[PDB]
């Protein structure tokens, strides 16, 4: 427990890497909905009700 | 009024035509300031062990 | 405590300024936007001069 | 007046391109920071005997 | 993991050459990529991760 | 071509009347792209950064 | 060490707790562009389909 | 083991277009509700609610 | 305080400064862009009261 | 409108890769600031832990 508050200290340091890794997938969710949005699909739109 | 008729169509057509290309050039530039979002979200790597 | 404090707190004010920076740049798009209507009603307009 | 709507839909076009690359630098930067975020974790891994 | 179901992509239509004027009385789209609202719709879930 | 254009005139007050609630969805689509900037700045952060 | 193990079970229980919580942000976020636009930007695409 | 096809293939059709020269073709504009979407805007405010 | 943890914050009040500075200069290409077509409009304007 | 737009794009674009880079900035002004932090809490927790 000399190696249990140590496997956990680096646990906290993995999950530290998941945190980042979690904050990381919102971050390329949130990337991917700013590029389908953004300049994509009002873009998209846009350009077909300036057509008409 | 052919020229007076279709002209006050155009003449507004065009404000929004250019008002529709206005709101994608807009959107595909409030995609830079989501990106400044995704910035400060990338930058948070960033603090210390807790408890 | 095991938990220190406060500690908590400053990292989620830390990560919750960092999302008031993304609000801000997502309220910054919504600027952007209007600026870019006043370009595009300008564009309308001037055309609207020109056809007549 | 087709130069207009054929001009304004390339405008569209070369800003979907532009913003397309975008999603691309939203990506890039997320695999630098997953790089950087390794960059802060070998010296985590030194802070705690830890996250690799 | 495939992409494009059923062998699926946009492959060129062109039709008998019919010259119908159409006044083009506009559907506008203010979806020209509401994207800004897609963002926001990982921000939505952005948000429930930060209180999760 | 004129009682095409002035037909036409009437086209832009349907026009312009479908094109406000248009951009009445597209205010409502602000308003909730700000709520969901305001979701995706708590949703990024409450996990407590790098440790 | 069992009090330092329960401050190290205090980061394995709050690695719990973000994953709790971000597995949550990560659904709200890959969700809310699918709800709150999710139905503004029909009515976006259906005064499109009304334009035509 | 989940081996399932999730992707269906939403099948499209274009035969050939002929000479629509007929002009009866009326306009109707009709969209979006979509008042689902804004229940999942709903749920995802509650599903927050919850999570906080 | 055994790790100071508010610099953090300090810096992403910093970045929301410089995000918003940027944003407040993209305001102000907008006002440009909208003097340009004033101008190229005119112009135009210019070419065509020529030929009235 | 194809000027206005393709100039408003142009800038815009410019500034959005400058403006996640800013983002991307504030965040290594943060890994710099985490680490000058790291070195001396960390890195006296250290005496049972370590930085970078």
């Amino acid at each position: 427990v000399e190696l249990q508050e140590l496997n956990d200290r680096f646990a906290n340091y993995i999950d530290k890497v998941r945190f980042l890794e979690q904050q990381n997938k919102i971050l390329l969710a949130e990337l991917e909905q700013l590029k389908g949005q953004g300049k994509s699909r009002l873009g998209d739109l846009y350009e077909e009700e300036m057509r008409e | 009024d052919v020229d007076n008729a279709s002209l006050a169509r155009l003449d507004l057509e065009r404000k929004v035509e250019s008002l529709q290309e206005e709101i994608a050039f807009l959107k595909k530039l409030h995609e830079e300031e989501i990106q400044e979002l995704q910035a400060q979200i990338q930058e948070q790597h960033v603090q210390i062990d807790v408890d | 405590v095991s938990k220190p404090d406060l500690t908590a707190a400053l990292r989620d004010v830390r990560q919750q300024y960092e999302s008031v920076a993304a609000k801000n740049l997502q309220e910054a798009e919504e600027w952007y936007k209007s600026k870019f209507a006043d370009l595009s009603e300008a564009a309308n307009r001037n055309n609207d001069a020109l056809r007549q | 007046r087709l130069q207009d709507e054929i001009q304004n839909m390339k405008e569209e076009m070369a800003r979907h391109l532009r913003e397309y690359q975008d999603l691309l630098n939203v990506k890039m930067a997320l695999d630098i920071e997953i790089a950087t975020y390794r960059k802060l974790l070998e010296g985590e891994e030194s802070r705690i005997s830890l996250p690799l | 993991y495939a992409s494009s179901p059923g062998g699926v992509y946009a492959t060129r239509s062109s039709a008998v050459r019919l010259r119908s004027s159409v006044p083009g009385v506009r559907l506008l789209q203010d979806s020209v990529d509401f994207s800004l609202a897609d963002a926001i719709n990982t921000e939505f879930k952005n948000t429930r991760t930060n209180e999760k």
